[PDB]
DNA sequence: TATATATATATGTGTATATATACACACATACATATACA
DNA sequence: TATATGTATGTGTGTATATATACACATATATATATATA
């Protein structure tokens, strides 16, 4: 059966847009983790979701590239 | 079934023919309902973004397909293409040209013959090409595709046979890719073979083919994959034939040496590995529509999959002896 | 590979083996690198941009890497790669050939025993056959008390090698 | 361009040793491949 | 989860086949290595 899909339901469903929507191995995956006044970066040996980390990451990038656009401006 | 798959590249054109049952020659509803005219399913399939029989995936599909994305990127990289679609009672044509602007309306006829044709001319100039291609980048392209579909005939089935220009691609096995791969590098060479089969459905369902070459002149650790069909480049399945490899290297290294106190990491054990992996692999995602690299949880394999320790044994030796 | 092309030059001067090839693997798989900041006109291999898509000549065209860092990292790299050459290949080893220790070497009685050193081996097949007198001689030495090592036909002189 | 190293080769008559292959067969050690199961 | 069950290696003997290597000793020559000159 052939189906036609709207943005929504599809990014719901399909990994082409963050990633995979479950958790897998994602490699190099690192965190902050305090250490008594000290900052370190540790792996996170544990399956997490691509996407959902994506989701975070996108809002981050709006706001750097918020201020990239204002660094030169009067606000 | 698809008994062939042509592909040809000649003169800047490009093209590709598969026998199976041809898309449905049928009125799409709902894609006609939104155009407000007549749409059959092989315009949906070829000009209606996100559309496709993949929409809803199952867990257990094998397919490469997922997006119902791909062949409108065809579409819309072309100046000029043509579907032409059979399925033994009526042909479908229909012109597809100036990157998805302009769609011509379709010619259906009656036709016995059963078979899916796309045909087209990229947008070489729009792409960073020459116009017509260079003696280099035909020669180049026409390579690239050729090794695509030598890839092809290693991981598709035994009653379908993978033309390029005509000509049948050789390549049915994983030995055949490797020995390929390494005819330069490492001639003559021995060629470890295994079969990794999984216990559990839908795993058993797909046994993964390897073969491996071992060789001092090898560089780098290196990996040739065609995953769902895909010639993805990363992905956990290699990760885990490494550790394995590397864990009975490592065992038989420290055995062998007498030193008994020098510590090898995976870079030690693979560096001199050159691997093919063939296969399917149900359940998998991606990383984007490119499908470069596949997404899983390494532990499918841990619980699942088993490498033949005869295959492990060959490889640690050839290793363990370069060490 | 600025790095790896000034790592092997530097490689192949302070070597005086001189014949030796490393690769990129061997320059650069001890080095973490934290590299910040932007790039204008790059593109993406899909919308989670895990990799950015560029031609490598715009690095060779229009960027440079300043020379002070570049030494700085070569010489920390050579010092390691000689560190694997001293080591790694050249590691530790193990005992010789025609050797029988005594029972009793490096023990609590280390200072009453003998080392028969003799010159090949049919002379060491000589004092296995003299050392294991066992009730035929009870005032003999057996190995016990002593050991054999072979000298390997004619020793080298010391005395005009230093 | 200079004064200065330290390692490097070849000759005859001597001193010492190393190692690959064939051929037959009783015997020893290593899985591993199933087949009941569990 | 123990069991066999058919696989694969592995030294060993006499009489053959074909090779490999360390060291001493004198002296003339050598090719690259080195200061400090600058």
């Amino acid at each position: 059966a052939f189906e036609i899909s709207d943005f929504k339901e599809h990014a719901k469903k399909k990994s082409m847009w963050a990633g995979a929507l479950n958790k897998v191995t994602i490699s190099g995956l690192m965190g902050v983790f305090t250490e008594d006044e000290d900052l370190m970066a540790l792996p996170i040996h544990r399956d997490h979701c691509p996407a959902l980390l994506k989701i975070f990451d996108e809002i981050i990038v709006n706001a750097t590239d918020h201020e990239r656009a204002c660094h030169n401006k009067t606000k | 079934k698809v008994t062939y798959i042509k592909i040809s590249f000649d003169k800047g054109v490009f093209s590709c023919e598969n026998d199976g049952p041809g898309i449905p020659i049928a009125k799409h509803e709902q894609a006609s309902l939104i155009a407000k005219r007549d749409v059959y399913v092989p315009e949906v399939a070829s000009c209606h973004f996100l559309a496709g029989t993949n929409i809803n995936k199952a867990k257990d599909c094998i397919k490469g397909g997922t997006n119902g994305v791909g062949l409108k990127l065809a579409m819309v990289h072309s100046q000029w293409a043509i579907l032409t679609t059979a399925d033994g009672a009526q042909k479908y044509v229909q012109h597809i040209n100036q990157r998805l602007d302009i769609i011509e309306p379709p010619t259906i006829t009656p036709s016995r013959e059963m078979f899916t044709r796309i045909e087209l001319m990229p947008v070489y100039q729009e792409l960073g090409y020459a116009e017509p291609l260079s003696e280099t980048e035909q020669a180049d392209l026409s390579a690239w595709i050729y090794l695509r579909a030598c890839q092809c005939a290693a991981y598709v089935g035994k009653g379908t046979t993978i033309y390029y220009n005509d000509k049948p691609c050789r390549t049915g096995s994983v030995m055949a890719l490797a020995k390929m791969y390494t005819l330069l590098s490492a001639p003559n060479s021995t060629i470890h073979t295994a079969t990794i089969k999984a216990d559990a459905k839908p795993y058993s369902l797909h046994p993964l083919q390897v073969a491996a070459v071992v060789s001092p002149k090898f560089k780098k650790f290196e990996h040739v994959s065609v995953i769902n069909g895909v010639n993805c480049v990363k992905g956990e399945h290699v990760t885990f034939l490494k550790k394995t490899i590397n864990e009975m290297v490592v065992k038989k290294f420290q055995q062998t040496i007498k030193d008994k106190n020098r510590k090898t990491t995976l870079r030690d054990s693979c560096s001199n590995i050159f691997i093919v992996i063939v296969g399917s692999i149900p359940g998998i995602e991606w990383t984007g529509q490119r499908k470069d690299e596949l997404s899983i949880a390494e532990n499918v394999f841990k619980t699942h999959y088993s490498i033949p320790s005869s295959f492990l044994t060959s490889m640690t030796k050839s290793i363990v002896d370069i060490l | 590979k600025t790095i790896n092309e000034m790592v092997v030059k530097k490689f192949q001067q302070t070597i005086k083996d001189k014949n030796r090839k490393t690769t990129l693997r061997d320059s650069c798989s001890n080095i973490f690198i934290v590299i910040v900041g932007s790039i204008p006109g790059i593109e993406w291999t899909g919308q989670r941009k895990d990799e950015l898509s560029i031609a490598e000549n715009v690095f060779k065209t229009h960027y440079s890497i300043p020379s002070s860092f570049l030494t700085s990292m070569t010489k920390s790299i050579v010092d390691i790669l000689l560190q694997s050459i001293s080591k790694k290949d050249n590691h530790k080893q193990v005992d010789v050939d025609k050797y029988t220790r005594a029972r009793n070497a490096g023990g609590k009685r280390a200072q009453d025993c003998m080392l028969l050193a003799a010159e090949g081996d049919s002379a060491l097949s000589l004092l296995r056959t003299g050392l294991t007198l066992g009730k035929s001689n009870p005032s003999g030495p057996s190995f016990d008390f002593c050991g054999m090592i072979s000298l390997g036909g004619v020793i080298m002189n010391a005395c005009k090698k230093v």
